[PDB]
């Protein structure tokens, strides 16, 4: 998953 | 259940929780990031979920089992669950999520997936040679979901609990297409549902009452928030309007909040990398020299230990090494070298590629507006130039979530900031992910020997085997400089004394609004  | 005997609950059971951004969806189809996944976890429930500590525990699968050769995994649902609607939730419900999924129409951003799991057709599906109904998922019957494999896949539960996975209402679905997914629309088996939506300011959430396990829910109420910078996350905590941070917190603070703040600062350590992503098909960036240079001349230590100092260790390799199975990746040797031998032989390859104090190598670095980004990227940008002694001469470029996501999958970037969280707790999470193929792969990174190595593990009848054709994909990748590794994470949190069944020891570092409770003094 792409982290913020 | 999750609360100990006792324990006085208060009362109205309402929380607030930072989630870092306005998210791009709440269809688990359409999105990749963290913010998206926190929303849909609590709307929707797969086959498999975690508790408090990332321990795996039947979601709205009551039971599974797998063949020996680790191909089929069965799946046995649960006879009396229900949609939000009423409608019942049924192995045709995985089986049309799934299908759409890896649909060419859907357009998913997490397509591959299945693909990862093997499953048999779900590649040819994704690449228009088969059709979406041809993917190896049935409905044995209306409570048993089969999956089928065409090579070993032993880590298989682990990957069923992401949110690409997750099942959708196919009634509802079938009936309203896309617009299901808006707030008078929506339809989920998780044990929340959406009460409202204020872009960019808040989303609100219920308790659903048709949850199948709805009597051990304890938070009656959520809100989450989307505030970008930690300083303005840690002002609003501070101020007592919100109960639990987003996993980054302000580097110059830290110190003092442990010292204020005595048992609501958490620092859980997770499987994550964080990263610059070079765009492998844009000039100069498809120069393996150049890519080369970035990272002999960017010093890790100086951003783990200087710029943020809460416990990210570096890296120079994409896969965390203490993942599972990913105990035989090396970190490459010239990690070991002094920095002025790096820096030296970067200064060497940049002049070969014809940069010089005058005309030096000139890019921007694409990251999401958070202010703990820019200080890293203000960090990288000033290490590069003087490292090189003036051959690179970096800008920065901040763009809101939605737009920072999309601009990377458009391959609208030079570099851009990068970080990688784990799907499931097992070396492929990373691994996948540089597939030529893989619809992960924004960094447009392409090696036919890369995808051979990772291959091999599925040829692998054991941990070791697996473990050693990972280290062989790594290698490869690090001596192409696909990336620019920096550092594994730490998610850093400032939760309330008040909110109960945080851990503070899960790897992914979930939040379940279900696994969660306010107590009274």
């Amino acid at each position: 998953a792409a982290a913020a | 259940v999750i609360v100990p005997e006792g324990t006085q609950l208060d009362e109205k059971q309402h929380i607030v929780i930072n989630n870092g951004a306005e998210p791009q969806s709440f269809d688990p189809h359409k999105t990749e990031g963290v913010p998206e996944s926190n929303v849909a976890y609590q709307l929707l429930e797969g086959l498999v979920t975690s508790d408090s500590e990332g321990k795996l525990q039947p979601g709205a699968a009551e039971s599974w089992e797998n063949t020996p050769d680790f191909k089929t995994w069965t799946f046995h649902l649960r006879k009396d669950a229900k949609w939000s609607n009423g409608d019942p939730v049924t192995a045709h419900d995985f089986v049309f999520a799934w299908r759409r999924l890896v649909d060419p129409a859907t357009a998913a951003p997490y397509a591959s997936y299945l693909s990862y799991l093997q499953v048999e057709n779900a590649q040819d599906i994704i690449d228009g040679k088969k059709k979406p109904a041809e993917l190896g998922v049935e409905a044995k019957d209306d409570y048993t979901f089969v999956v089928h494999a065409t090579n070993p896949v032993p880590y298989a539960v682990s990957l069923t609990t992401h949110q690409s996975l997750l099942p959708l209402p196919q009634k509802v679905v079938e009936k309203l297409g896309d617009a299901w997914v808006k707030k008078e629309n929506y339809v989920g088996n998780g044990a929340y549902k959406l009460a409202n939506h204020i872009i960019n300011e808040k989303i609100e959430f219920e308790r659903n009452p048709l949850y199948w396990n709805d009597k051990e829910t304890v938070i009656n109420s959520a809100t989450f928030l989307a505030i970008e910078n930690p300083s303005t996350d840690v002002a609003r905590y501070r101020a007592g309007d919100l109960d639990m941070t987003s996993y980054g917190l302000p580097p110059e603070q830290f110190a003092k909040l442990k010292k204020e703040l005595l048992g609501e600062v958490y620092v859980t350590r997770t499987l994550g990398t964080y990263s610059y992503e070079l765009n492998n098909k844009k000039a100069p960036f498809d120069n393996v020299n150049i890519r080369k240079a970035l990272n002999l001349s960017l010093d890790r230590n100086v951003i783990t230990d200087k710029v943020l100092g809460q416990g990210q260790t570096p890296t120079y390799v994409f896969t965390p090494t203490y993942i599972e199975e990913g105990h035989l990746i090396q970190q490459p040797a010239y990690s070991k070298e002094p920095m002025a031998q790096r820096n030296e032989e970067a200064i060497k390859l940049l002049e070969e590629a014809g940069y010089s104090k005058a005309n030096p190598l000139k890019f921007s670095i694409l990251y999401n507006t958070n202010e703990n980004h820019k200080k890293v990227a203000i960090a990288a940008a000033s290490m590069w130039k003087a490292n090189t002694k003036g051959l690179i001469d970096v800008k920065l470029e901040n763009q809101e979530w939605k737009t920072y996501i999309d601009s990377r999958r458009a391959g609208r970037y030079d570099v851009a900031r990068a970080g990688w969280h784990a799907d499931y707790n097992q070396a492929t999470t990373f691994g996948n992910y540089f597939l030529s193929n893989s619809s992960n792969n924004t960094a447009k990174y392409a090696n036919p020997e890369y995808d051979k190595a990772m291959a091999e593990s599925y040829a692998a009848t054991d941990a070791e085997g697996r473990a050693k054709a990972y280290a062989k994909a790594e290698e490869i990748l690090g001596k192409d400089y696909g990336i620019v590794p920096i550092f594994n994470y730490v998610n850093p949190r400032l939760v309330k004394p008040y909110v109960k069944g945080y851990s503070g020891k899960d790897p992914q570092d979930h939040i379940y609004l279900r696994n969660l409770y306010i107590i009274k003094h």
